[PDB]
């Protein structure tokens, strides 16, 4: 869940 | 800050999820079987001595 | 329609895919493992009374 997460932030920048 | 980087440093979080979540898959799968068989050769063994 | 824009959009697909298959595969697991358990508790009540 955390890698599924932290993909989702690498992208609202 | 890079375009690139940034889209690098998410494609390298991408695929441990996909290979962690397969060796859970099979870690269960492996166990589901196992307790199958268990029961299945407990359940020969007392089926045996009735009938005879 | 910029080139990161198309790309961007596919990485949020790319993401949702795997975490309903791991819901799914979850569910299913507990589900045979459910299926099991009551199982093998009616076989022990049911062998109890024969050997009795």
């Amino acid at each position: 869940k955390d890698q599924l997460e932290r993909a989702k932030a690498e992208l609202l920048r | 800050n890079n375009n690139y980087s940034k889209l690098r440093s998410m494609g390298y979080a991408l695929t441990g999820a996909v290979q962690t979540l397969a060796q859970i898959s099979d870690i269960n799968d492996q166990n589901l079987q196992q307790g199958i068989y268990l029961l299945r050769d407990h359940i020969v063994t007392l089926m045996e001595a009735t009938l005879h």
